C-alpha cells in the first residue's frame, strides 16, 4: 500500500540506493503524525454504527426516489448492502488514517471503482452524500489535527468518487 | 424515595454503626462524578420529545395492531394515554438517574403499573417494548459529545441502561 | 364470458367492500385485539364514576334542582353508597349551605364530622380502615405510603378526630382538585400530575362497584382491606365484581403473547439449543441487520488484495514506479532512470562499470535521442547481444526480447516464425527495430517511458497463455536472464508456443463430464 514509509522504500529501491536523510525525515514526519491519525481512527471506529446509520439515512434523504419500489434503494437486501458499502468506506478510511497514506483506499476502494459502479448501476452521488455526511459528523467527533487527517482521507474518497 | 447517600446510611444504620472509610470513599467519588451525572440528566430532560417520538414511531411500526381500529392505541384518547405513559416513565428514569438510586422509580412509578395495565387490558409486553425503544433513543442522546466536555461516562450509560431495563422488567 | 357468480353475491361483496374506506387492503385491517374505546372502564365497572357522572359544582346562587341534585351527589359520595335515612338527614347544615354561609367544602367538613360519618366509618373500624375510607371519600384517592397512615393515626391520637377531618379537607390536594364548590369525586381513575403507580390499583381495591358500598352492616363488620398492602408497598387488588364477566368477551389484549410448543425442540447431534438459537437469530431480530452482518462475515478464501500477485511472484514487478524521462531533467531523475533502464533492459543482470555506455548516456542527457532511442542503442549493444543473442537459440532470443522490450511474452508461434525470418533475411538490427518500432511499443512505452512488465495484467488481444508464459519467463524480483547458468542460456516456451497449450485441455473437458 502507498504509505509514507512504503513510497520512501520504493523510491529508494527503484534507484538502487540506501535510505538517506530526505527519506528518514519523511519517515520521521509519518511517525510524528501517527498519534493524531491513530486516535482519529480510534474515534471513527468507536462511532462506526451511528456514522453508518446516519449516512444511510442521509442518502435516503438526499435521494428520496431510490427508496420507492422498483429501483435501487428498495428492499431489505439493497439497504443492507448500502450499510455494508458505507461500512466498507469507513473501514478503509480508518485503515488509511492508521497507515498514514491513501494506500488502503487506493487499493481497496478506488482501484476498479468506476467499472464496478457502472456495471451494477450504482450512483457515485449516493456515496458522495454518505461521505459528506461522515465528514460533517467527523468534524464534531474530532478536534485539532485528528479532524484534519480524517477529513483529508474522507475528501480523497469523495474526489475519487467524482 | 432515597438516593445513594441515604441508601448507604440505611445500610449502615441497620447494622448500627458509622459509615466505613470505603463507604465514604464510594460516596465522595459519586459526588465527584455528579457533574457528569448532571450532564446525563440534562441529556434526558432536553431530548424527551425526540426520544418519545422516536420510540412511538418504532413501536407502532413493529406493532401495527396497536394503532388500528380495535387496537389499544387506536383513538386519540388512548394514543395520548400511550404517549403520556412514555413521558412519565422517561421522567421517573431521569429522576432515578439524578438520585443515583432506583427507589423513586420503583416506589413512585412502577409499583402498581403492571396491575393497572392488566386491569385496563393493556399489553404489558408492548409497554415493555416501548420502554426498550425509548431506552435506545435515550442512550443515543446520552452519548452525545456535543456542547459538553469530552470524557468517560460508561458508568452513567450502564446505570441508565439498568434503570430502563428495570422499568421494562417491572412492567412486563 | 358467462357470469361466474350470481349477482346477489356480487352485490353482497360490493356492499361489504363499500363500508370500508379503501375496501379490503392489508393496511386498513381491524385490530386483532378487538377492544372498543370504552373497553377498560366497562370491564372494570368504573365507567359511571370515572367518565359518565358529571362533576357536581355548586356556587353561591342556584335554583332548586341544582341544589337538590348537588345534595343527592354529596350524600351518595361522602356517606359511601350507604342508605342515609330521612331522620339522619342534616337540615341545618344544608340550610347554611343554601344561605351561602358555608361552601360545599364547609358542608363536606360538617358531614364528615357528623354522627352518620362517625357511626359508619369510625366507631366500628380500625384507624387503618378509617384512613382508607377518608382518603377515598374526602380526597378521592387511596393512601400511597405507610407514612400517610402513620401521620393520620398520630394526628388523631394527639389532636382528635376533627383535626383529622380538617387535615383531609384543608389539605392543598383537596383544594387543588375540588376547591370550595365541586363535590369530591373519585379521581385516581384518571391520571393526574401527582399520581403514583399503586394509586389506580388501590382505588380499584377500595371501590366495590356502583351497587356496592362501604357499610358497617356487613356481617364481617367494617374491615380494612388495604392495611396489609400499604405497609408492604404492594399494589391493590384488581378483581372486579361478578356482573362484569360478560363485558367485551371477544377482546384479545394478549395477542402478541406466544403459545408454547407441546414439546421443546432438541438437536441430538451437533447442542440441544441450536434450533432455539437459530430461531432467535431468524425471527427475534429484524432482517436488515441479519443480512448486514452476514454480508461482512469473513470468507473461507482468506485472500488479501495482494493474494495472487504474491503467488506468481510479481508484486514488485507490478507495483514499481513507471519511469518517464522528459527532455529536461535533473541529475537524480537521470541517474534513477538509468538505473531502471539497465535493470529492465538487461534482465536484472549485472553490468559492470566498464560495460556501461557513456556515449549513449551523454546523447540521452543532451536530448539527441529519446528513451526509445536509448533502448534501441542498448539492445544493439555487445552487452545485450552477448547476454541474450550469442550463446542462445533464436527461440530464446525472441521470447527474451519480447519479455524485455514489450514487457510481455510471445502470444503464438507466428511471432517466432516472423522474427526468425526477419533476422535471417535482414539481421539483428532490423530485428531489434521490429520490436522498438512496433505499434505496441509506442502505444505503451512511447518514446519516453522505460519498458515495464505489461503481461501480468490482461492486455487486449492477449492469448490467455501470454500470462502463463510471462509467469514462466519471470523468475521473481531477484531472478535474472544471465547466460552464466550451469546449463547455459536455453529456451523455455518452445513446446508451449508450438503446441499452443498444455495438451491436457481435451481431457479436462472429459473430466468435467461424468468423471
Ligand atoms: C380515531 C381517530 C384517529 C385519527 C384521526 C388519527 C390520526 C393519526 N395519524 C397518524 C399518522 C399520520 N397522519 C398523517 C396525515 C398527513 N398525511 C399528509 O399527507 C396530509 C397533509 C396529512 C393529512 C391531512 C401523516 C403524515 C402521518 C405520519 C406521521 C408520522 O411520521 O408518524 C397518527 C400517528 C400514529 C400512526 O403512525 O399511525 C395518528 C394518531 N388517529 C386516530 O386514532
Ligand atoms: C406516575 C406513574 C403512573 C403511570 C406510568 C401511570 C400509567 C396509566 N396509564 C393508564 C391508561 C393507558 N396507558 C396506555 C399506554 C399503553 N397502552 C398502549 O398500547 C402502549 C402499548 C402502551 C404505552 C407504550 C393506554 C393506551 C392507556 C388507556 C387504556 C384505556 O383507557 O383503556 C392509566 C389509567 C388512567 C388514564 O387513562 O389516564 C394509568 C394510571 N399511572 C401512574 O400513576
Ligand atoms: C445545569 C446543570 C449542570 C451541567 C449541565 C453541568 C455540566 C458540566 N460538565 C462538566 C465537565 C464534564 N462533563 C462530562 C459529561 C460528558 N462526558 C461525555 O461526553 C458524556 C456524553 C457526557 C455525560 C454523559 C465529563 C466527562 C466532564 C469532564 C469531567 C469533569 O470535569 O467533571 C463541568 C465542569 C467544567 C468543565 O470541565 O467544562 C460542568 C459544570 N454542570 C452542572 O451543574
Ligand atoms: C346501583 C344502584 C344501587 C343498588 C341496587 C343498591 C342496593 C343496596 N342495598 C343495600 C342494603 C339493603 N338492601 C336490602 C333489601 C333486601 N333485603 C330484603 O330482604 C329484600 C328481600 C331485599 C329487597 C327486595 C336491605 C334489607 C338492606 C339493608 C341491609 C342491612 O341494613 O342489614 C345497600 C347497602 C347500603 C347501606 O346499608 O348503607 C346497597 C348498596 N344501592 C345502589 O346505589
Ligand atoms: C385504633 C386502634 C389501632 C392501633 C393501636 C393501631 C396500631 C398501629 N401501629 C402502627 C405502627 C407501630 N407499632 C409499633 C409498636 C410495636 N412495635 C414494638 O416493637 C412493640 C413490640 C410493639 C408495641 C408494644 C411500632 C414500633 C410501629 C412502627 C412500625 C414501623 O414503622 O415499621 C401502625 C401504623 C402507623 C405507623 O407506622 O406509625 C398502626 C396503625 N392501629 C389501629 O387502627
Ligand atoms: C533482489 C535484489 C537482487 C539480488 C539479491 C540479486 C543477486 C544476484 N547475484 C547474481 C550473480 C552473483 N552473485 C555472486 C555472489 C556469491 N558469490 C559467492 O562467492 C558469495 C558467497 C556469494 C555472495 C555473498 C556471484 C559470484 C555472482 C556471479 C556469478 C557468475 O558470474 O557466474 C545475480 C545474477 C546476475 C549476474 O550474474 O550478472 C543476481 C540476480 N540480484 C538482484 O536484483
Ligand atoms: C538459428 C538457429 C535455429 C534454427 C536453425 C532454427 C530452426 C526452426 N525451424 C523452424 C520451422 C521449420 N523447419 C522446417 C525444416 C524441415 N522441413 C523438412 O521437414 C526438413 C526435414 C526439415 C529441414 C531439412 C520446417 C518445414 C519448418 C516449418 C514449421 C511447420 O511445420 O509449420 C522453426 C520455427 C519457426 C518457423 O516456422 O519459421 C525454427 C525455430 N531455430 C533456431 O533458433
Ligand atoms: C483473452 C482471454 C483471457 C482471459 C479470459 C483472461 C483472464 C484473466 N483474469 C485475470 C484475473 C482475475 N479474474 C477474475 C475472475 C474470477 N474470479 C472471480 O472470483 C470469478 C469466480 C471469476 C469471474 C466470474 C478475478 C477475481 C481476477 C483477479 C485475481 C487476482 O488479481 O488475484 C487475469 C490476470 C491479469 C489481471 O488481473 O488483469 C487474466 C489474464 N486472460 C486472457 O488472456
Amino acid at each position: 500500500s502507498r504509505t509514507v514509509i512504503t513510497e520512501v522504500i520504493a523510491t529508494a529501491d527503484s534507484q538502487g540506493r540506501f535510505l538517506n536523510s530526505t527519506e528518514l525525515q519523511a519517515a520521521f514526519g509519518r511517525f510524528e503524525r501517527a498519534v493524531p491519525a491513530i486516535e482519529a481512527a480510534r474515534a471513527l471506529t468507536k462511532n462506526q454504527d451511528a456514522l453508518v446509520k446516519g449516512a444511510v439515512q442521509a442518502v435516503f434523504k438526499k435521494f428520496p426516489y431510490v427508496t420507492q419500489p422498483g429501483e435501487k434503494g428498495y428492499g431489505d437486501s439493497n439497504q443492507a448492502k448500502c450499510a455494508r458499502d458505507i461500512g466498507y468506506y469507513l473501514r478503509f478510511i480508518t485503515y488509511s488514517l492508521v497507515a498514514s497514506g491513501t494506500g488502503p483506499l487506493d487499493d481497496y476502494v478506488i482501484a476498479g471503482l468506476r467499472e464496478v459502479n457502472r456495471a451494477f448501476n450504482l450512483n457515485p452521488l449516493w456515496y458522495i452524500e454518505a461521505l459528506n455526511y461522515i465528514k460533517g459528523e467527523t468534524g464534531k467527533l474530532l478536534s485539532g489535527q485528528s479532524k484534519t487527517e480524517a477529513l483529508l482521507y474522507i475528501d480523497h474518497a469523495i474526489n475519487a468518487l467524482s | 424515595m432515597n438516593d445513594v447517600f441515604t441508601r448507604a446510611i440505611a445500610q449502615a444504620d441497620l447494622k448500627g454503626s458509622f459509615l466505613l472509610e470505603s463507604d465514604l470513599d464510594k460516596l465522595a467519588s459519586f459526588a465527584k462524578e455528579g457533574v457528569k451525572r448532571l450532564d446525563a440528566v440534562a441529556a434526558l430532560t432536553n431530548n424527551a420529545p425526540a426520544i418519545i417520538s422516536d420510540a412511538a414511531h418504532k413501536l407502532f411500526a413493529e406493532q401495527q395492531e396497536l394503532i388500528q381500529p380495535g387496537g389499544n392505541a387506536y383513538p386519540h384518547r388512548r394514543m395520548a394515554a400511550c404517549l403520556r405513559d412514555m413521558e412519565i416513565i422517561l421522567r421517573y428514569v431521569s429522576y432515578a438517574l439524578l438520585a443515583g438510586d432506583a427507589s423513586v422509580l420503583d416506589d413512585r412509578c412502577l409499583n402498581g403499573l403492571r396491575e393497572t395495565y392488566n386491569a385496563l387490558g393493556t399489553p404489558t409486553q408492548s409497554v415493555a417494548r416501548a420502554v426498550q425503544l425509548m431506552k435506545d433513543a435515550a442512550m443515543v442522546h446520552l452519548k452525545s459529545t456535543a456542547n459538553v466536555t469530552v470524557g468517560d461516562c460508561s458508568s452513567l450509560y450502564s446505570e441508565a441502561a439498568t434503570y430502563f431495563d428495570k422499568a421494562a422488567a417491572s412492567i412486563a | 364470458m358467462p357470469a361466474v357468480v350470481a349477482d346477489q353475491y356480487l352485490a353482497m361483496a360490493k356492499e361489504l367492500a363499500a363500508s370500508r374506506f379503501g375496501g379490503f387492503t392489508k393496511e386498513n385491517i381491524p385490530s386483532p385485539m378487538a377492544q372498543p374505546e370504552s373497553y377498560g372502564r366497562d370491564r372494570l365497572g368504573i365507567a359511571a364514576v370515572a367518565t359518565e357522572n358529571p362533576k357536581v359544582t355548586l356556587r353561591a346562587p342556584f335554583t332548586s334542582e341544582e341544589f337538590q341534585g348537588a345534595l343527592y351527589a354529596i350524600y351518595r359520595h361522602i356517606f359511601g353508597n350507604t342508605y342515609v335515612m330521612e331522620s339522619e338527614r342534616p337540615t341545618t347544615a344544608e340550610s347554611q349551605l343554601k344561605d351561602g354561609r358555608i361552601t360545599v367544602r364547609g358542608f363536606i367538613r360538617l358531614l364528615a364530622k357528623s354522627e352518620v360519618y362517625k357511626s359508619r366509618f369510625f366507631q366500628k373500624t380500625s384507624q387503618n380502615r378509617f384512613i382508607e375510607l377518608s382518603h377515598k371519600l374526602l380526597l378521592g384517592r387511596a393512601p400511597y405510603d405507610q407514612a400517610e397512615i402513620s401521620y393520620h393515626l398520630d394526628l388523631w391520637n394527639t389532636q382528635g378526630y376533627d383535626a383529622e377531618i380538617d387535615s383531609y379537607v384543608d389539605s392543598e390536594e383537596y383544594l387543588d382538585f375540588f376547591g370550595e364548590d365541586t363535590v369530591p369525586f373519585l379521581r385516581d381513575f384518571k391520571y393526574q400530575t401527582g399520581q403514583q403507580g399503586v394509586g389506580y390499583s388501590r382505588l380499584l381495591n377500595l371501590y366495590d362497584g356502583y351497587a356496592g358500598s362501604d357499610t358497617d352492616r356487613a356481617q364481617s363488620g367494617q374491615k380494612a382491606r388495604l392495611n396489609g398492602t400499604i405497609a408492604q408497598a404492594e399494589p391493590g387488588s384488581i378483581e372486579r365484581p361478578s356482573a362484569l364477566q360478560d363485558t367485551w368477551k371477544f377482546a384479545n389484549p394478549n395477542y402478541r403473547n406466544a403459545k408454547p410448543p407441546m414439546v421443546k425442540a432438541l438437536a441430538l447431534e451437533p447442542v440441544d439449543l441450536l434450533f432455539l438459537n437459530m430461531a432467535k437469530d431468524l425471527t427475534s431480530v429484524s432482517r436488515a441487520e441479519w443480512l448486514a452482518k452476514s454480508y461482512t462475515q469473513p470468507s473461507r478464501y482468506q485472500q488479501t488484495e495482494t493474494f495472487g500477485q504474491e503467488r506468481i511472484g510479481a508484486v514488485g514487478a507490478i507495483e514499481t514506479p513507471r519511469i518517464n524521462l522528459r527532455a529536461p531533467f535533473t541529475s537524480e531523475e537521470f541517474q534513477g532512470a538509468l538505473y531502471a533502464i539497465y535493470r529492465h533492459i538487461f534482465g536484472n543482470t549485472y553490468v559492470m562499470e566498464s560495460e556501461r555506455p557513456t556515449t549513449a548516456e551523454s546523447q540521452l542527457k543532451d536530448g539527441r535521442i529519446t528513451v526509445r532511442g536509448f533502448i534501441r542503442l542498448l539492445a544493439k549493444s555487445e552487452v545485450y547481444k552477448s547476454r541474450f543473442f550469442q550463446k542462445t537459440s533464436q527461440n530464446r532470443f525472441i521470447e527474451l526480447s519480447h519479455k524485455l522490450l514489450l514487457g510481455r511474452a510471445p502470444y503464438d508461434q507466428a511471432e517466432i516464425s516472423y522474427h526468425l525470418d526477419l533476422w535471417n533475411t535482414q539481421g539483428y538490427d532490423a530485428e531489434i527495430d521490429s520490436y522498438v518500432d512496433s505499434e505496441e511499443y509506442l502505444d505503451f512505452f512511447g518514446e519516453d517511458t522505460v519498458p515495464y512488465f505489461r503481461g501480468f495484467k490482461y492486455q487486449t488481444g492477449q492469448s490467455a497463455e501470454g500470462f502463463n508464459r510471462l509467469v514462466r519467463l519471470y523468475d521473481g524480483w531477484a531472478g535474472s536472464d544471465t547466460d552464466r547458468n550451469v546449463g547455459g542460456q536455453v529456451a523455455r516456451l518452445t513446446a508451449n508456443l508450438t503446441r499452443g497449450g498444455s495438451g491436457l485441455e481435451p481431457f479436462i473437458v472429459m473430466a468435467n463430464s461424468r468423471r
